[PDB]
């Protein structure tokens, strides 16, 4: 395992997004407003509930 | 404008490809729109003096979207597009 890490495990490190864009569907995109009271509001007024 | 840039651009090119050419390619080939811009500028200026708002400037583009000149014709057709794009957003967001 020591030599693995130092080396193998070493040499084997090839160990190397919220697309917000409205162009898709800006026609059917909520407004800001409407988008957050959808998809965050009413998560947060859930968790408020509970 | 995009398409006048455009052409512009390939204008640009080709009088690089060929040292041969003169101004009066250019003009030819610009003639198109040297006839086009003067009338969307007439346009533009008497939205401008008129002050037309809102839909109401919807309804003056109309009234000179019927122009006579069919590249005119043409790209107030482009234009009365987006403008309706726009009209249908708030229309579906009323509706």
């Amino acid at each position: 395992i020591n030599f693995a890490r130092m080396y193998l495990e070493q040499s084997d490190f090839h160990e190397k997004d919220v697309c917000v864009d409205r162009s898709s569907e800006s026609v059917t995109c909520q407004t800001f407003e409407l988008t957050l009271r959808s998809c965050l509001y009413p998560h947060i007024d859930k968790q408020y509930l509970d | 404008l995009q398409p006048y840039r455009q052409a512009l651009l390939d204008l640009e090119q080709e009088f690089l490809g060929d040292p041969h050419l003169s101004i009066s390619h250019v003009n030819y080939f610009l003639d198109q729109f040297q006839l086009l811009f003067p009338s969307v500028m007439v346009v533009v200026e008497q939205i401008k003096s008129q002050k037309i708002h809102g839909c109401q400037i919807l309804e003056t583009v109309y009234k000179h979207s019927c122009g006579g000149l069919p590249p005119v014709r043409s790209a107030l057709e482009k234009i009365l597009a987006v403008c309706h794009g726009v009209m249908y957003k708030q229309l579906s967001a009323w509706m």
